């Protein structure tokens, strides 16, 4: 999830 | 009698004295004092030196970094560009016109300005949808295999463009229009006259249902899923203290864009429902204004949420606007 996150700019 | 009526437009004010004039030829210093015409023009200017520059600068760090140049960033780049369409199609027009104190530009003027302030808001309003969508897709993998690039994130922007004309388009030719509004110096889509010879109930309906309800629940959905997925993952990982940070921060992230959505729209939903519900009552000038408050503002407030508030925009915006370091 962590990368995916990123990704989206929620973390 | 609460207004009245003119070939294109409706001044929520009795005429019984006969001082009423037409929103496109005479100030309208008898529905409000000059004094928040003046307010109102205040209030434009604040959105356009807040909403340009911030809008603006999106733009311009994307240019200058690399990074930012990637697919899921594109329909942030669009809400930017969305957000523009609002601060110079509309909120330039209206500190204009509110200094004048009516709609100096005329009836097709209006269209001109309601047309593009109606595109900017909706464009970023799909905009909003968009993103929830391709968040929900590539964090939530509801479809096994899928990987999201390029193409789909122009498919998303172009979706957006389409939508949003679905709704800016048909009050040119038929469906509802646009005339002045509350105080007559900007111009938006008649949702509360009834005005049969352009449809104005069901394209209300319409806009409600497609343009409002579609929307919310889309968006309550994907962040829902998000929001579910991401508590599962953490739940499934309590060894990981990042893993928990990223689900408080997404959780958070979560609440606020959809207060903010809420905050939006809800107001303009609310009142147009009331207006279809309680037909044709007194509604003041200044009473017409909140729903556009809260709409308008949002050219500051979303980029804010999305943008500024986005660890990478922002690092890329503090690089920048530090002449290029930190
Ligand atoms: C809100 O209410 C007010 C009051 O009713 C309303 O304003 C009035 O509009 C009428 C026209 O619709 C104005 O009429 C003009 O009066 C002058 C003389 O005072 C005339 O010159 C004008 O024309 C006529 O006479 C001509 C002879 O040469 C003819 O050729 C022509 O056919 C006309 O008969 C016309 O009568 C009236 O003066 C104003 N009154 C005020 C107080 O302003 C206003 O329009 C209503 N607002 C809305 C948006 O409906
Ligand atoms: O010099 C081009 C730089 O920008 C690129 O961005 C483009 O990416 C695609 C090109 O392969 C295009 O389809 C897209 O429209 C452009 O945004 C890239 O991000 C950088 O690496 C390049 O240096
Ligand atoms: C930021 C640009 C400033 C906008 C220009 C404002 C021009 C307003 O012009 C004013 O309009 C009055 C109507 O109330 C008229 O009496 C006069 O034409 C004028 O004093
Ligand atoms: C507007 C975009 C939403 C599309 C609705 C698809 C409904 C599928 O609902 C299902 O539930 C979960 C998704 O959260 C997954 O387990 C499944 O893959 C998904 O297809
Ligand atoms: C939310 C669905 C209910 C239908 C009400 C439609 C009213 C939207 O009206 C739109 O709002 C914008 C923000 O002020 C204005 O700038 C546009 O000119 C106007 O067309
Ligand atoms: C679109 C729907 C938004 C989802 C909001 C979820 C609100 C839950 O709230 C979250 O989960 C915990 C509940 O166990 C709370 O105690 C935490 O404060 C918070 O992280
Ligand atoms: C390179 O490092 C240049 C950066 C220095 C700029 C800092 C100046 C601060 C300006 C703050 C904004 C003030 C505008 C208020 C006007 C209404």
């Amino acid at each position: 999830i962590l990368e995916n996150l990123k990704d989206v700019g929620l973390f | 009698m609460n207004g009245t009526e003119g070939p294109n437009f409706y001044v929520p004010f009795s005429n019984k004295t006969g001082v009423v004039r037409s929103p496109f030829e005479a100030p309208q210093y008898y529905l409000a004092e000059p004094w928040q015409f003046s307010m109102l023009a205040a209030y434009m200017f604040l959105l356009i030196m807040l909403g340009f520059p911030i809008n603006f600068l999106t733009l311009y760090v994307t240019v200058q970094h690399k990074k930012l140049r990637t697919p899921l960033n594109y329909i942030l780049l669009n809400l930017a560009v969305a957000d523009l369409f609002m601060v110079f199609g509309g909120f330039t027009t209206t500190l204009y016109t509110s200094l004048h104190g009516y709609f100096v530009f005329g009836p097709t003027g209006c269209n001109l300005e309601g047309f593009f302030a109606t595109l900017g808001g909706e464009i970023a309003l799909w905009s909003l949808v968009v993103l929830a969508i391709e968040r929900y897709v590539v964090v939530c993998k509801p479809m096994s295999n899928f990987r999201f690039g390029e193409n789909h994130a122009i498919m998303g922007v172009a979706f957006t463009w389409v939508m949003a004309l679905a709704c800016a388009a048909p009050p040119l030719v038929g469906w509802s229009r646009y005339i002045p509004e509350g105080m007559q110096c900007s111009c938006g889509i008649d949702y509360y006259t009834p005005h049969e010879e352009t449809n104005n109930e069901s394209f209300v309906i319409y806009m409600f249902v497609v343009h409002f309800i579609i929307p919310l629940i889309v968006i309550f959905f994907c962040y829902g899923q998000l929001v579910f997925t991401v508590k599962e993952a953490a739940a499934q990982q309590q060894e990981s203290a990042t893993t928990q940070k990223a689900e408080k921060e997404v959780t958070r992230m979560v609440i606020i864009m959809v207060i903010a959505f809420l905050i939006c729209w809800l107001p303009y939903a609310g009142v147009a429902f009331y207006i279809f519900t309680h037909q044709g009552s007194d509604f003041g000038p200044i009473f017409m204004t909140i729903p556009a408050f809260f709409a308008k503002t949002s050219a500051v407030y979303n980029p804010v949420i999305y943008i500024m508030m986005n660890k990478q925009f922002r690092n890329c915006m503090v690089t920048t606007l530090c002449c290029g370091k930190n």
